[PDB]
């Protein structure tokens, strides 16, 4: 509880109005970014290798491991430093905005950063508020200003905010005239819809009149002011306490199946490298045991090397082999993966398919690390209201006194009055010319979609709502009468009470209490005799999938109203969980009420929800509907969504079936008995109630041997589609969490549109947040956001399939092309003296991973459609089902490693048998050991590039440019690096090796052959794939 | 609203090849019909090359050169007799081969100072640390420092021909043009300043194992120091432990008489290089070079092996494709 004064004057620890979303400031950039990068296995391993090459004598100069490490670290830091700068700049625009403040009797101008807590802020029209202001005075009468919160919760309605009544007449008239007001607000909460406070104004006398400050008075940060001259407000939360900045989360869902398979591949390649270093070292000392094998009088060890300890020599020899074979771990795999995810993420947002005209918004990506996870989904958990059924409610079949009107002067009027009252529909005040429609432009827009249908349903009959005039309610009663109603009080709907009500003073009569709500909540209040006829009408509508709201009134005498009024205003005064004390202060007010009748509204499905679910099943995904509405209403939609076919047997684990505790024990086991008889599939569907589910998960310690949940999961795992009704948000997470940890890794995707779905969106492997009318809580905490549910078909079948294939082939190709690179360098140790003599020049060791073979794989992973994007969405029956992480399992991994080992052997022994010739030129000249290395390297580069050329099925102009550009760069760079004697370079070992290699015809024929032999199993494989 | 360009919407026009058994089988026949004629040409042209080798390291009592295996006197002169049963038509090349000589050893390969051998005045006075075990001798730098220059091949081979008369006819062996053109004329250069070589090497001595300093290897100034053909050839470190390096070359004569007519020959060896310590072997090779190089059956056999397996497999798949 904080105390705030308007002018910081008589009537401390508050954050400055400066939001920062940047990770790195300026100076901790290098210390923190580098530390985060070197926490990875491969990035740290090349740090150890670089230090080893520096601290001791190693086969290759430290440049061969320092330059590739310095490049990848720089590019990775630049990419991350770029995004962090963009986030900082976006905050800079908000913070470096001029705002007008009434410091002391002056309209002085200060930056939005300088605003403190408890200072008068003047906001002009069409400008976002700099902080959380309490409406204190407005230019126009009634103290009403229209605030558009489209940037916060995606609502373009001009919400009417109300000012403080005691300070209404302060418009441009000494708002600083020692305005005594001590505002006591609660500590900031991310509710964004709940604000509890209490102003304390002091006038000339000793008075302390105080209005309850609610969300109706709070002007949130980052919302655009509309249709108001000017605003006076007091800053309360400024920076990192604003309700705008308290919702900067949604990033704890980051781990992909491909990323953890990289670590599985990286552990193997470390053990392969350990084996090669151990095998060579043990063979080196077997070889050196022969006295003339080492030091055979032509190369003699220096006196320093001869007198050193053998134990240290064995250790340094082992380390020298590690440095020699270190390139078996791809140094550029992290940077290439990160750029592929960063650049390939834009394809989702750029896609014009994920575009909704009504919302004027597309798809937005919050996490690029899960792109490959969209092509691995196995379970889909779907919300009901808003996700599957759009919140467009239609009024059908009103009921009065259980008679289904489709009394005429008494009961008829009250129901329509109760339909035209007891709501907050807030019609569009600026109606157009009356001649456009039957009466005028009467568009109704509000928060709750059910109340919009009821008011429009009355409009079908004579009554019509035209209220909200300075706290007055106007309804046309089938005649020219305006019939004003004074809205004394309003009772806001809450999930606890499951009902809402209003208290209105009749213009020429007594006080009334109109009340709405579900049948299960209002019926205990109403008289028993009226229920017996109304309940059956409710049941038929409820069974047929119509949402029902019962309506009742209550006559209030003036003596009763006065005691209620004193009770209501006293309750609004108190802080410390007002809403719970709200829940009781008027629960007892609405006890004895007279029922009029119920109603029915329709919740129409989305555009292609039946077609989307049909494709999801055809793709092999199990769709579960986790919802928090009634069972029979959700049951009808599932039949509409084709989730349940007619022949399906419904195994209902509802509360009506499970009334006894021990019944659950028997009734849970008979399904296992019943279903296993079918198993000695798509004929059975399961329904779960939240109350039953809580017993299965909590009350499971009683049964140890016959574990309740294990049997329960066995039923669900083999059913068509498990509907789950009346489930609290916590229970939604438990179902998702339960599926994740069983029989391997079933990838789960949860899609929702409200705060009831944030719990399951965060827990699931992939979270999809639909941009619905309920708010932006689901979108903000989601990995990906789509405006409609039918876009899940395009996201999973087209983008998800393509994202997985591109990166599952990129990962396999990095480990393939590096094993081919080192294997000749390992086989050479047998024909050397196990002396750690590199086969290639230090120029080729450095340039191989970053220039020669770095670009063709990057362009592949961004521009490769092995199957066209149009044929992927059109035919979902099989292709999603093909890749259940198949491209990266133990099967295909052994094919790439064995192909690399086969090609690595052909490179060496193809050239080894070629140098038995004693001269490869017509001039009789002989070739050295550096021409041996370049023949092997030239075949190696031409093979790994052409192997990727065979795997491409989509040949854009970029694919030609990088695949044929990397081969053309290798030939040019070899000529350039072998044409001039540099002064700085000391080795000068490659002066003219490449150009002299090409002078001979035999090497031109030898190179061509070795490329074809190496690529033979790849060519042969696709031909066997053409056979059947 | 999102930009409707070809790239952004994943719709760039792409060649997008289609593959069936009907479009890959014809390649197998073509690849199987080009590697067979080439292989036949390569395999045949290899067998036309006439090449002989003479092992003269001794190590056996019957060997004529065994008389100077063990160190007895500094100059050894052992003679080997061999006959040519088939005439060598074109110009003939002379090689010397060594076995178990690990010239690709890590410590051996780096044992050179390529800045010194390029003619750098500063590097000449102080050689690099890579050639350390053979860097300084008697507190003086060694002009060709390193283990590579230290162990240079230094025995003389000579060819003689026996006609009707018992007198031997010496064969003229040419020495120029046995090293790469570029490394002799660009990479390997003498120190810059001076008119005669002996003055350019002032503070530098000869290698420990050598006999004569570097500035008196040859009488011709064009092959005297750091550009001697026999020296430059030895620097090019061999790829494998068993290697052959170009020693001399017998050029073809103007007349119709062949370069080496079929007959008996004598090999005059000035045995100086000791290799029996590390169980090495010394060979002399006379070869005729075709357009592809020396005598190697690998390329010929490999094309027939690759050419036939592509044709044999291509037919069988066509057979399986046809009936099934
Ligand atoms: C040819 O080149 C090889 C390469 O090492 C030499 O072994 C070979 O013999 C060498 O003759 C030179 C004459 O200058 C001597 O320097 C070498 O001797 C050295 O080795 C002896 C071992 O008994 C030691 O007393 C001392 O270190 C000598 O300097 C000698 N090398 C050996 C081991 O025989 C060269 N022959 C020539 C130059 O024709
Ligand atoms: C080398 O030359 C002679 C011929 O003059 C040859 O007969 C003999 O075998 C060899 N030895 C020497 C040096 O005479
Ligand atoms: F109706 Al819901 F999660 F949006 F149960
Ligand atoms: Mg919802």
């Amino acid at each position: 509880t904080r105390t705030v004064f308007v002018g910081n004057h008589p009537v401390q620890r508050f954050c400055d109005n400066r939001i920062v979303s940047s990770k790195y400031t300026l100076w901790n950039f290098l210390p923190k970014n580098l530390f985060e990068q070197f926490r990875r296995i491969a990035n740290f391993y090349f740090l150890i290798i670089f230090l080893v090459q520096v601290t001791v004598d190693t086969p290759t100069s430290p440049v061969t491991s320092g330059l590739p490490l310095f490049f990848v670290i720089t590019v990775t830091a630049i990419k991350q430093g770029y995004e962090d700068w963009l986030r900082h700049r976006a905050d800079n625009e908000v913070n470096k905005s001029t705002v007008y403040i009434i410091e002391n009797a002056k309209r002085v101008r200060k930056e939005s950063e300088k605003i403190k807590v408890g200072d008068v802020v003047e906001v002009q029209a069409d400008e976002t508020f700099p902080c959380d202001l309490i409406l204190l005075s407005s230019c126009t009468t009634d103290g009403t200003c229209y605030v558009t919160t489209a940037s916060l919760d995606g609502e373009s309605n001009c919400k009417t905010h109300y000012a403080v009544r005691d300070t209404i007449a302060l418009c441009t008239a000494e708002s600083i005239d020692t305005l005594r007001a001590a505002i006591e607000c609660e500590q900031p909460q991310p509710d964004l819809y709940k604000f509890v406070g209490r102003i304390n104004i002091y006038s000339n006398s000793l008075e302390a009149v105080a209005r309850s400050l609610g969300p109706e008075n709070l002007l949130l940060k980052g919302a655009t002011l509309k249709n108001t001259e000017k605003i006076y407000g007091v800053a309360v939360y400024t920076g990192m306490e604003t309700k705008m900045a308290l919702n900067y989360q949604g990033k704890s869902q980051k781990r992909s199946a491909v990323e953890k398979s990289i670590n599985a591949f990286l552990i193997v390649y470390l053990f392969i490298l350990l084996t090669k270093a151990a095998v060579c070292t043990t063979l080196k000392y077997v070889w050196q045991s022969t006295p003339y094998n080492d030091e055979p009088w032509y190369n003699q060890k220096t006196q320093k090397e001869r007198e050193t300890l053998k134990v240290l020599k064995m250790f340094t020899d082992f380390l020298s082999f590690m440095v020699l074979f270190n390139f078996i771990i791809p140094v550029s795999m992290y940077v290439t993966v990160e750029m592929q995810k960063f650049l390939g993420s834009f394809f989702i947002s750029w896609d014009k398919d994920f575009y909704d005209e009504e919302i004027n918004e597309g798809a937005l990506v919050n996490t690029s690390d899960l792109n490959e996870e969209l092509g691995q989904v196995d379970y889909v958990f779907t919300d009901k209201t808003g996700t599957l059924t759009e919140n467009s409610m239609e009024f059908i079949e009103c009921c009065i006194d259980g008679h289904k009107y489709k009394v005429d002067k008494n009961r008829e009027e009250l129901f329509l009055r109760a339909l035209c009252l007891c709501h907050t529909v807030e019609i569009k005040t600026n109606d157009a010319v009356d001649g456009a429609t039957e009466s005028a432009e009467l568009t109704y827009i509000s928060s709750s979609p059910d109340e919009i249908a009821l008011v429009k349903g009355a409009k079908r009959y004579g009554f019509t709502f035209l209220g909200n005039r300075n706290g007055y309610m106007r309804v046309e009663n089938q005649r020219k009468e305006i019939e004003e109603y004074e809205l004394l009080h309003t009772l806001n709907f809450d999930a606890v009470r499951r009902r809402m009500s209003v208290i209105v003073k009749t213009q020429e009569g007594d006080i009334l209490l109109f009340c709405k709500g579900a049948d299960s909540a209002v019926f205990p209040r109403v008289q028993n005799h009226e229920i017996e006829l109304t309940k059956v009408h409710v049941e038929r509508n409820a069974m047929d999938g119509y949402r029902t709201l019962c309506v009742a009134f209550k006559e209030i005498a003036p003596d009763d109203y006065e005691r209620i009024n004193r009770q209501l205003i006293e309750a609004k005064m108190a802080l410390q969980d007002r809403e719970e004390k709200m829940e009781k202060v008027f629960d007892d007010i609405e006890t004895n009420m007279n029922l009029i009748g119920a109603t029915a509204v329709e919740d129409k499905l989305q555009d292609q929800a039946a077609e989307t679910i049909e494709a999801l099943h055809a793709a092999g995904l199990k769709v579960w509907v986790l919802t928090g509405d009634k069972m029979e209403t959700a049951k009808s939609t599932c039949y509409a969504c084709r989730l349940f076919q007619t022949n399906t047997e419904l195994l209902e684990l509802t509360t009506k079936t499970i009334e006894e505790s021990e019944r659950k024990e028997d009734r849970l086991h008979e399904l296992l008995i019943e279903y296993r008889k079918k198993l000695l599939h798509q004929e059975y569907g399961l329904i779960i109630d939240g109350s039953t589910l809580s017993l299965i998960l909590n009350s499971s310690q009683d049964s140890s041997s016959n574990n309740y949940k294990s049997i329960f999961l066995q039923i669900c795992m083999k059913c068509t589609a498990v509907l789950c009704c009346r489930m609290a948000p916590l229970q939604k997470a438990q179902i998702v969490r339960m599926v994740k940890n069983l029989k391997g890794s079933p990838i789960t995707l949860s899609i929702g549109d409200g705060a009831n779905d944030v719990s399951m969106i965060l827990e699931s492997h992939v979270g999809i947040g639909i941009k619905g009318k309920e708010g932006r809580q689901a979108a903000r905490n989601s990995d990906y956001s789509v405006p409609k549910f039918k876009h899940l078909k395009k996201l999973l079948l087209a983008h998800g399939h393509l994202y997985y294939v591109r990166i599952a082939h990129l990962v396999q190709y990095f480990f393939y092309k590096n094993l081919c690179f080192i294997l000749p360098q390992f086989l050479y140790q047998f024909f050397c003296g196990f002396s750690q003599q590199p086969l290639y020049d230090a120029a080729y060791l450095t340039m191989y991973n970053i220039c020669f073979t770095s670009l063709p794989i990057l362009a592949y992973s961004l521009l490769e459609q092995h199957i066209n994007i149009d044929t992927l969405t059109s035919d979902p029956r099989l292709y999603m089902k093909i890749s259940g992480n198949a491209m990266l399992q133990l099967g295909p991994f052994l094919y790439w490693t064995f192909l690399a080992a086969f090609e690595g052997t052909v490179f060496f022994f193809g050239t080894y048998f070629l140098f038995q010739t004693a001269s490869l030129e017509e001039n009789g000249k002989v070739y050295g050991n550096w021409t041996f290395g370049t023949i092997v390297f030239t075949v190696l580069v031409f093979t790994v590039t052409l192997k990727l050329a065979l795997d491409t099925r989509f040949w854009t102009w970029i694919n030609h440019f990088v695949i044929w550009g990397s081969l053309a760069f290798y030939v040019f760079f070899s000529f350039f690096w072998g044409g001039i004697i540099w002064p700085f370079l000391k080795q000068q070992r490659m002066y003219f090796v490449f150009a002299q290699m090409l002078s001979s015809v035999s090497t031109w024929l030898a190179i061509i052959l070795l490329i074809f032999i190496s690529l033979f199993p790849e060519i042969l494989l696709i031909v066997l794939k053409n056979v059947r | 609203r999102p930009d409707n360009t070809a790239f952004k919407q994943q719709r760039l026009p792409a060649w997008q090849p289609i593959l069936t058994a009907g479009t890959v089988l014809p390649i197998f026949f073509i690849i199987g019909l080009i590697f067979i004629p080439i292989g036949i040409g390569i395999f045949v042209t290899s067998n036309n090359i006439r090449e002989i080798e003479i092992d003269y390291t001794g190590t056996e009592p019957s060997s004529p050169c065994n008389k100077c295996l063990s160190p007895d006197v500094t100059p050894c002169f052992c003679t080997i007799n061999f006959t040519l049963e088939k005439s060598f038509e074109g110009n003939v090349f002379m090689y010397y081969g060594l076995s178990n000589f690990y010239q690709n050893h890590r410590r051996y390969v780096k044992s050179r100072d390529d800045s010194q051998l390029n003619g750098d005045s500063s590097a000449l006075l102080n050689p690099s640390k890579e050639c350390e075990p053979y860097r300084r001798n008697e507190d003086k730098p060694i002009a060709p420092c390193g283990a590579i220059a230290n162990s240079m091949f230094n025995d003389t081979l000579e060819l003689f021909l026996i006609g009707n008369d018992s007198y031997p006819i010496p064969i003229a062996l040419k020495k120029k043009g046995i090293a790469w053109w570029t490394d002799k004329n660009v990479k390997f250069r003498n120190p810059p300043g001076g008119d005669n070589l002996e003055e350019r090497f002032k503070g530098t001595t000869k290698p420990v194992n050598w006999l004569k300093p570097v500035y008196m290897l040859d009488s011709d100034p064009d092959n005297n120091g750091f550009i001697n053909e026999d020296f430059i050839v030895w620097m090019r470190t061999a790829a494998l432990p068993t290697f052959r390096k170009l020693y001399r070359l017998i050029e073809r004569k103007s007349d119709l008489h062949p370069t080496l007519p079929a007959g008996r020959y004598s090999l005059n060896v000035t045995y100086n290089y000791p290799v029996h310590y590390f169980d090495g072997r010394k060979r002399m090779i006379l070869s005729t070079i075709s357009w592809m190089g020396g005598k190697n059956p690998f390329l010929g056999i490999a094309y027939i092996a690759v050419g036939s397996i592509s044709f044999l497999l291509g037919v069988v798949l066509l057979v399986i494709n046809h009936k099934y």
